[PDB]
Parts: C-alpha cells; structure tokens; sequence
DNA sequence: TACAAGGGA
C-alpha cells in the first residue's frame, strides 16, 4: 500500500534545524535558494527552510512511539528505544535486541524480522554490505511560492536575542576567573506559508529487497519473513506515524520554541500498485495539477483513493473530504 | 623477425665520415652480434625498424666511443609479403644522440633502466614510439606521452629515471 | 629545487594504491599554454588532498605530505616572469613527468 | 513504435546524482561545461546536471517495476528484482531466472525471449560476447540556457551540514573511545530549470538484431522469437515506465531529499516509422525548431503523432493538447 | 545528382568517439591539433574531435534504415542487416544476400547490382582485389577557430566518474575473493560549436567503375546496371540518410549520453554535376568564401541550386530559405 | 604585496585539520570567481567565519588566526577596482585561492 | 579613506570585546539587493550608535569614532545613481568588508 | 593486417 500526501500549512515563530552558529552566541536557522518566476525572469531567492533528513528522523521517532504500545512492540532495537537513529553506523557487527538479545548484521530476512525500525526505515551494515532503502520517503519543505511573491523580499527572519542567567552561589556575576558564565545568545525565528510532499510506500513491510517474491509454482506470492498480524501492525504504527507530523511535533527546540503550527490544505492518494506521486504544494498551480494526474490516472486503471483537506479539487472526482489529519489517517488505516 | 611466412630483415651499417684509427674499428666491431635469429611472438616490436635497432642497443655495451667522434648510420629493410622481396625504407638519420641520450639515461642504475626500456618496449608500442621520435626530434611532450603509456599498462617508472630525463631535458 | 615535494604530491593521485585514478588533473596541467589554466590546473590537483589524507589513514599507511607553504610562493615567485611560453613548456613537462615517477609510499 | 520526448521541468532543492564526495565527509554534486552563447561571445560555464547513466537506471527501474504486474512476468532476471542494474557481468557463463530457472547465454534469441530487461535495456556479456544495444537513449540533464542567462549563474548550489548522532546506553557522545560515529557530514543542493529529453526505439523488442526479418518467400515481415502478446505487454510496460520518471522518482537521496520537480512544458512526438531525433529542450529558442522540423517532416508524408503540453506549437501543426503526463503515456498506448 | 552541405552545429556534453583504451578504465576521448591565429604567429592547438570514419558509418546505418523500407530492399547484404562495416573482409569471396542467397565477389557489376551498400559505400575484396570508391565522403567534426580563439582554452573537456552497483545475491558487496563488479570507472564529455562538411556523388550509383559507359550509339550512355527505379530509390534513400544525420545520430555512448544537437547554420548546394567541394565550416570565414564560389560558379556557366539556413549569404543570388535539415532534403528529393 | 600571503593563511584556517569546520563551499566560490563581485562575496563569506575561528582556536590551545589586516582588505579593494580584465581576475582568483590548501603548522 | 570610517563603524559592532554582537545588520548590509535595502541595512547600523557611545566609557578604553556627516550625505549621493544590482552588490559587500578586520578599536 | 607486385640461379 503506497501513498502520497502533499500540502500547505502554516508556520510562525518556528527555529526548526538551524545550521548552528557554533559557541559565539548566534544560532541561524538554515536557509536554502530557490527559483520563481516574479513576472521578471527567473530569479533567486534566500529562504529559511527545514531539511528532509529531520523530517524523516521525525518519522522514525513517531513510529518508534506507536509501535511500543503494539504487542509485537518487542521487535525492536534499544537504539530506537532512545530515539537514536544511528541504526548500525561504522564498524559493528552485533547489533543488541531490546529485550537485550542479539542479532548478526549479515541475513537481511533475519535483521528485517527482528528489528522493526530497520525493517521500515532501511539500515546500512558497512562490514558486511547488507542494505535496504527506505520505505518512507522525506522532501524539503520550503514557503510557497506566491507567498514568496506576495511578499516582495522583507526578509522576515527575525533576530531574538536572549542571556542565559548564571548567578554564583553568592547572588553575583563576575568573569572567567570566578568561574562565572554570563553570555547572550540570538535565535533567529521566521514565519510564512510552506508547502510539504511527504511519499510513503508500505507494500515491502516484512519482505526482504533481495527476494521479494517467491514463485513457488510460477505465480506472484510476496515472500513474507514475519506474521501477518506482525505485518498489519507494523504497517498500521508506520501510517499512525503521521499523527505528530501535522500536530506540531516537527523541529528542534520544541521546548523553548514550539513553533506555532496550522494545516491550511492537503490532498493525499493512496493504492496498492505503484502510482505517480503528487506534485508538491509549493508551486501555486498545483491543486490542478494534482487533480489532472488524478484523473488521467484513474482512466489510466489505476484503483486510487483520494483524500482532501478543504479543497474542491475540481468535480467529477471521486474525493473524501476530510476535517483533520487524524481523521486521514483513520480512513488510511480504516481499508488496510 | 619471422611473423610466420614472412620475414622482416632491418639491416645497418655503420660509417665514420672524418677519421677513424684500429682502436675505433675493434669498438665498433664488438656491436656485432651473431645468429640474431630472435623470431617468438611476443618480441612483435622488431618491426618499426627504430624501434628493433633501439631494442638492439639496449643491449650492447661495447663503448661510448661516438660521443667524441662523429658517426652516421645507413639502414634498409627487407621483406618476405607472400615471397615477394624488395626494399620498402631507405631513411638516413644518425646513431650517436640516441645512445647518448640512452647512456646519459642510465647512470643511475640498471635494475630498473634495462627493465624499464624492455617493459616499455614490449607493453607500449605506441608510447616506445613516442620516446623514439621524442629522442629523435627532441620534443619535450614525447617523453610525457611515452611515460604515461607505461604507466597505463605495467610500467613502475621509478624515481632515477624520471630524475635523469630531467637532467637530459636541461 | 622544490619539484620533488611536488612531485610525490601529483604522483600520490597516479598511484594504484590509491583507486581514485585522477588523470584530468594531471593531462590538463601537463597540456598548458599560459598562466591561468596551468594554475587552475595545479590548484584542482592540489585541492584533492583532504580525500588523499583519508584513504592514507584509513588504509593504514601513512598519510601524504601537504607541498609546505615556503615553496608554495616560490611557483609563483618563479612563474609571472615566464611571459613565453616556450620556457614554461619545460616546467609545465617537468612537473608532469615528476607526477608520474615510482614514489613509494604505502609499503 | 518510435517515440520522442522531450522537454523543461523546474527542479528545487535536489542531490540527485552527486559525486559521493571521494573520500572525503564533503559531498560534492556532479558538474559539467555548458556552452552559452550570450551578447559577449561564446563561453563557457559550469553548471549541476544529472548523466543520463541514471536517469537509464531509473526507466529500467520503472519498467521492471510495470512488468512484475504482467502476467508475462517471470521472464526476468533475478538481478531485476534486487534492481540490481548490472547485466552479465565478466566471468559469469548463465543466469538466473526469476523463478530460479538457469538460462544460457549461447543465443540471443532465447536471451531476448526470456529475459525481458535484457530485451528493453540491451545486454553485454564480455566472456561469450553475446551482445544487444540498447532500445532506451537517454541524454543529459541540464539547465536551460536562458536561465543561466538571465541567472548569471549564482553559482546555483547550497551547502547544509547534518550531524550523525551516537549515542551509546549510557547517553555519551564519546571521543575515540567507545568507538562512536556522532561525526558531521554535509551535502550540496542545486535547483533551477532544466530540460530533459529520451528516446524509445521500440520496435526490436521480441526481434533478435541478428535476424531481424524472415524473408518467407522475399516479402518483409517481422521476426518476433515471442507470442505477440509478451510483445505488446512489454510496449506498454516500457510506455509506463515514463509514469515514475515525471512523477518525481527520478534522482538518487529520495529518503532524504525528494526533488519538488515540477514540470514545466513538454513536446512528444511518435510514429510507426524511423524519425528524427527531437531537439532537446535545453535551447532558449526550440520551440520553433521543433515545429519546422514537425511541419517539414509531415509534409514529407510520414505518419507521425504529435501531443502537446504547454507549448502553443503554433496552428498548422495538427496536435492534441495533454494535461498530465500518464494522459500522454495513454495516449500513446491506444494506438498499440 | 551532386551534393555538397557545410555549416556549424552546436553540440554540448557529448561522449562521442573516444578512445577507449589507455589501459582498463578511465575512458578518454579522441582529440585533434588544429591551427589557429590568435593575433599573432600561427599556434597549434589541442581540441576534440569526431573522426570522419563514424560519420561514414552512422551515415551508411541511416542509408539502410531508409533503404529497408523500399520495395528493393532484398537487394542488400546480410551484414547491412546488422549494420556491419565489414565489407568483404580477409579470406571469403561471397557474399550472403538479406533473403539468404549468395554471390560471388568476381565483377563489380553484379555486385553493385545485388548488393546496395556496397554500391553506395564502395568496398574492397583483397581476396579477388575488388575495388569501389565509396560515393559519400566526410571530414572531421572539429569545433570552430573563432569559438578555440575565444575561449582561450579552458581544455573544453570535463571528466565524469561513475560506478556499477553489482551486488551479490545475498546483498552484500563482496570483495574480489568473492567476485564483485563494483568497480569506478570515468567518461570524458566534450562541448562546444562545431563545423561539418560532408559530400555525396550520387551522380555515379548503379555505374561500374570499370566502364562508366558502353556507346552503342556513339553517344557517352551511362552504364546503368539496375532499373532507373531502383536507382532513384538508392539515390532518395541515401539523401533521406540525413534525416536522422543532423538529429543525435553521429555519436557514440547514445544509451548514456545521447549528444544534444541544435544546428545553427548551414549551407548547401546541388547541381548534378562535377562540382568543387564547399569551404568547411570551422574556419571563422567560411560565410564570405562560400558566397563568392556560389555566386562566381554560377557566373561562371554551371547550373547550381543553393539552400541556406540562418546565413545572409550574398541576398543578391537566388537562394532557398530552408528552415530544417529535413525541408532542405525534401527539397534535394523533390528535384530528383 | 604580501597580503596575498596573510589573506591565504586566513583561507588555510577553513580546510586545515584539528579545526572540526571544513568549509570547502566558500573556497571552490572565490576559486571559481568569473568575475570581481562573486570574488568580493566569497571573501565576504569567508571573512564571516573570524569569530568562531578565533575563538576556538583558543578554546583548543592553539594560537590566534592571523586575520588579515585592514591594510589587506585595503588592497584587495583597490586591486578589485582596477583589475576590469577577466583574464587577470582569474589568475589572481586562483593566486588567492592557491593557499588554503597547504602544510600549515597552524597548531604546534 | 571616507569609506573606511563607516566600515570602522561597522567593524565596531563585531570584535574582540564590546559584548552586543549584532551579525544580523551586517548580513542584511552585504546580502542586501536593492538601494533601499541598503538604506535600512546602514539604519539599523546607525542605530546602535548611543549603545556603544556611552558603553565605552563603561571599561576606560577610547571612545569609538561616528561617521561624519559629510561621508554619510555623500553615500546618499551615490545612491541615486545606482540603476542595477551589479553595481550595488559590489558597494555593499565593499562596505560589508571591513567588518572583519583586524582593527585596534581600543587598547 | 588482410592482397597483389620478385628477386635470382
């Protein structure tokens, strides 16, 4: 079961994964160039924007949340139990079970079977060479392109500088050689309209990359190295996943931060069979975009469902309108 | 060299052209070499005729003795193509830079001068060649091409010899 | 003078203990007709040298030796003045040929 | 069946087809020597582009992905499966079955009848020297003129580090002692439009090149070594493989980066019979060139289909407008 | 009917005509010394090129492409089939038809009259010593002197390093113990505008060398072997061979690199009979030089037909305005 | 002038080791810089990187940086102004960009 | 040299001491695109003047230098003359310079 | 490197 969800939301006095100033007090939130049209020639644009990596890291932390409380939650590594995503790194051979057993780099059917997380995610073993890609699929997310035109530059990344209070256990700040630590550290924090385009594929849950199907008497039977009802779980806690994605649980200084979120609009297509992945919401023209490949690809003979989040989407498609993201995700999960 | 029905005979003479006494002549005489039946297939590059006479004088020691005295040499070729003979090359061009650019090549040591001109010979044809017009018309890009060609296939390339076409480039 | 340092760094990018096999660099420094290209050229060559150090550490030999800043200047201090082409051509071939001699360095 | 296609699509934010760095924590982005011609004179600029090695890797990937659906689908390699891209390589004498059948590779016919990638892609085997050139042509990927013009390069990248966090049971980054990997890498991110173009010479699948006609009493037909249904499956396969091509699959770092890639314009052309090769879109002024050479070349008779997306293409030239690229894809497979 | 077509085409990251040696890897393509002006002594320098020798070839795979098609194609040989240069090659002295039937390499005659690549090429029999001059003839695809003395040479080369990713069943990358294709291996990819000529002498096809003539009523008769039918299609399909000529058709690595062509501008001309070849297009001044021979050989008596694409050329001599390399041979063909 | 020289051991600073802070991005742009106001921005680029330089490079025992002086940015000015060819902008780019790439014994 | 008092400025916003470390103007100073850009880039600049006025005498060390009126009037002379970006990346990043300097604001 | 063409007793 493969799916794609693309949309716009709303962000406001968000640091989510800045580059990281170093020790001077000066922490700037990353920033990336793209193109846009401006009615003058393409042109290049500096924007703030989030990196595809955290975002996947964030996924992967979601579904190591859902999937503990599943029964067959013991089927995981106590990397992922802290919420590291180092999965096998450089130089290691041994990779320890949760329940403290453990379990060889080498038979990928094996590492797939016992370890979850590297049965979702992918994982590398550099020792040995067993690989596997990732299931989920993470894009950049960038502000939209009219709000960038709407906007006309005004940089909006603003700098908000703050001290961090160091007071002596004699009620005093003095200097190094007291062993005082006085210094004011700026946090740049922006706002705006980005756009999202998170794919997802779930149809290699349990089935090892290097045989995916069997042909025990020259028919299609996908070779299956856990149980089914593991399987359902597993693909279950994978698409539960999204739940902090859309909620607010996206970026780094959550605790200081907790950036300010909003879902404007999305639209999402799932299936079984491999289908076209949505066009991501960051151009203005793309909800006619999206409902073209919809339509020329349901004509095509491709079985999708369509949800949307108050878009029209044209007419003459058949689509759910959905009030929330949970509710996507209940009705994702309501057909598997 | 035979190359089955054929056969190829590159034939030199060597000629003094100002004054020559016994002593000379005897140096020149310790050249000769006899019964250079040398057929075999791997040993292909004696066609080339520069190159089968530079192969030649790697490997004579007698003397230097041309490097104060001035000499020509006067080569031909003969063929065997499906029995019929005749004379396809009569280029006149001298001997004596050649082996003093080969002498002044290897003082440094032999173990890895004979073997690098051997190696060179018999690997890159094409880059033994190069070094060979590069000797001949004294052009700074054909020891480059030739050195790279040895190095691409099996050539070590040690440092002294790098350091004495240095020294012969000036 | 300041050419076999040189040297053993261009060799360090011919060698076959070191699968990287960096012939452009080397092909364009050789074929040079004037300052600029011979200069973008000895700087693309010298700018492979952090991935060079890496495979040295990581392969257990030890690491390359950096051209030592005090004869960096001396190429240029050498080089404006070569207004003809025709003596750079010597250096330009020198400095090739020296990149591809033996120099052992990971035994 | 011949068909053409070519075109301009906007890419924002990609890694696809980076350098690997060499040996070195940076990560390069592969860049080639464009020539532009500008008002100045001719020069020359370095630019970010994608080879057309993977972007061939990519439609093969797409093919066999289509193909497994079809019910002719277990005459595959093994190594199609895994995507494994390479093709007989040197030492190997057979191969290997989908279904674990050995298959010999004596004769091209039978290589070409049971092995449909090797059909569609071509095949090397340097040990028996069985050859077959490929029925895929692929070019480069790179930006369009006039953007660098009026761009003037910007030099068109950006640099972001991310960290690789280790963190050990006991919650320590660790200094070369207990062998940690938390390090930091970085990678290289281009965007602007480029232009792309492919040509499908599909009109040899199922004909060895030996032999491709019979001669039965000197009248010409084909010489299919298949049934013509295995046939027909394989052009539509082939013709679906562009779906996860311009649907945003194409590039390597899909789990991290996922390229926004819109497309912008494009123009397809095909025939039963030998065309010309359309012009690739990365010059400013094609659209023009292309419709003479469309113009010219129907005045000379050939039976030839042309589809449009946002391009005008004039009025004499007889085209159908298409809004999506699996619209175009079926158009091309109504008329086998 | 004599032909004789010059002009500049741009060209831009092209793998064509390497030499591919040098060793195991690091594929290095073909170069060429070419002297130049740049306002002082004449200076030699080292650009690349396309040798001659792969024009002739993809010209005669384009004369068969289009000679197949046409009623008289069984009178080719079966090495033409599998586009194979190998005309009469060491020890044989007959030849395979495309049907199956044999002849023997004794007359020129009877061989140009059954076989057609042969006649159009030429060919040599060492064994009965059977010579034809071939009838196409091409020059070299060296880049313009103007465009060389501009961009003072930045080596126009660029050198692209990329991998195999065989790996084993198990997915596990081996090493050499164990047998494992992944390998580096690096590409040369050239730009830059570059000049062609290229000269047909259709005038002479279906005529043996040996007697041009046979003067049975004491006038100069050509020696027409063949129908005046087969004849002119031999003469339409080997000017239809350009068609596919100036679209992507010249170079080598077309599954990976595909050459992107656009070309700029041309001239040729036609006046079926003994005509001096054009001034190639790499020399900076060929405009003016071309004008001058067309317009001084028409004063002179001879009747010839020019066609011009995107020059001035004179403006005062009657001159085509063809706008496609495709119109310009539909025009050729309309005059047959 | 000799601040060639300080201006190249102030680029050293941003690839050498015991730093933990490879910026290879700024160095290839001011390498590559097709003309002057690129070669401005890149410098300007690497000279936003002095304060961390210069304060970790004390944070891990090693001396101060030699940041150039304001008699270098001085003449890299002027230069920048009369210095109008392409031609010798490319040299002098590569002259300044040669340095950064060296045997630097920046910490003893 | 009437452009080096207003980069000394500038520079004394970022060095060795004078704890207010405010990179954001100089950034927005260098990055700055149009004219006016410009204007508000040297505004938030000029605006810190009284902070570090009267923060100097705070440790003992000598007074930082204003920029004189005639400088700053003949800036905004040169601004309306400025048609394209070309020229004005060049004056920003050219003013955006001296920032980073080595400069002995006050022993 | 394929073919021819040659020098003599």
């Amino acid at each position: 079961m493969y799916v794609r969800i693309s949309g716009r939301i709303r962000l406001n006095a968000h640091s989510l994964n800045a580059q990281g100033g170093g020790g001077t007090n000066y922490i700037e939130i990353t920033k990336t160039k793209v193109t846009v049209r401006t009615e003058n020639g393409w042109t290049v644009v500096e924007v703030p924007a989030i990196t595809g990596n955290m975002l996947k890291h964030w996924h992967f932390v979601g579904f190591v949340d859902y999937f503990k409380t599943t029964p067959y939650g013991v089927n995981l590594t106590e990397r992922a139990l802290r919420y590291n995503g180092t999965r096998f790194g450089q130089g290691e051979t041994t990779a320890t079970k949760a329940n403290g057993a453990t379990v060889q780099l080498n038979d990928e059917a094996t590492i797939i079977k016992e370890l979850a997380d590297a049965d979702v995610h992918g994982f590398l073993a550099p020792k040995t060479g067993r690989r596997r890609v990732s299931l989920v699929k993470a894009s950049f997310i960038l502000p939209t392109e009219d709000f960038i035109k709407e906007v006309e530059g005004e940089r909006l990344i603003t700098a908000i500088k703050h001290n961090r209070v160091d007071v002596d256990e004699k009620g005093a700040i003095g200097s190094s050689k007291e062993g005082t630590a006085q210094m004011l550290f700026s946090r740049e924090y922006a706002t705006g309209l980005y756009g999202f385009s998170i794919v997802l594929d779930l149809g290699l849950v349990g089935i090892p990359q290097g045989l995916p199907v069997k042909f025990e008497e020259n028919q299609p039977r996908p070779n299956i190295v856990i149980d089914p009802n593991e399987r359902k779980a597993r693909i279950e806690s994978a698409l539960k996943a999204l739940i902090p994605m859309l909620s607010g649980y996206i970026g780094a200084n959550l605790a200081r931060s907790f950036p300010v979120f909003k879902v404007e609009e999305l639209v999402a297509i799932a299936s079984e069979g491999p289908i076209p992945a949505l066009v991501h919401g960051f151009y203005e023209d793309y909800i006619e975009a999206n409902r073209s490949i919809i339509k020329n690809a349901r004509a095509l003979g491709f079985n999708i469902e369509v949800f949307t989040y108050n878009v029209d989407l044209g007419e003459d498609i058949e689509a759910t309108k959905v009030s929330s993201v949970e509710e996507l995700v209940a009705n994702l999960v309501k057909m598997v | 060299y035979a190359k089955g029905d054929t056969t190829w005979i590159h034939i030199y003479q060597i000629a003094p052209v100002e004054e020559v006494d016994m002593i000379s002549i005897l140096s020149l005489k310790d050249l000769k070499m006899h019964l250079p039946h040398y057929y075999e297939s791997n040993l292909d590059f004696l066609i080339n005729r520069r190159l089968a006479l530079l192969y030649h004088l790697l490997h004579s020691e007698a003397l230097e003795l041309f490097t104060e005295k001035e000499f020509v040499i006067h080569s031909y070729t003969l063929e065997r193509s499906g029995n019929n003979q005749a004379i396809r090359s009569f280029e006149e061009e001298e001997i004596g830079k050649l082996m003093d650019f080969l002498w002044k090549l290897k003082r440094r040591d032999f173990y890895h001068a004979i073997k690098f001109i051997d190696d060179l010979l018999k690997k890159a044809t094409e880059g033994a060649l190069a070094l060979i017009d590069a000797i001949m018309n004294e052009r700074l890009e054909g020891f480059y091409t030739a050195l790279k060609l040895g190095k691409k296939a099996g050539v070590v390339s040690s440092r002294e010899i790098v350091a004495a076409l240095e020294d012969i480039i000036c | 003078g300041w050419i076999r340092n040189i040297g053993r760094y261009l060799s360090y990018l011919v060698d076959d203990t070191f699968e990287e096999y960096a012939y452009d660099v080397v092909d364009g420094i050789a074929k040079a007709r004037t300052q600029e290209e011979l200069l973008e050229g000895v700087y693309k060559a010298l700018r492979l040298a952090p991935k060079l150090k890496k495979k040295a550490e990581s392969k257990g030999c030890p690491p390359p030796r950096i051209p030592s800043p005090e004869d960096i200047e001396a190429l240029e201090e050498k080089v404006e003045q070569l207004s003809n082409p025709k003596d750079l051509r010597k250096l330009a071939v020198s400095l090739a040929l020296w990149a591809f001699a033996s120099w052992n360095n990971c035994p």
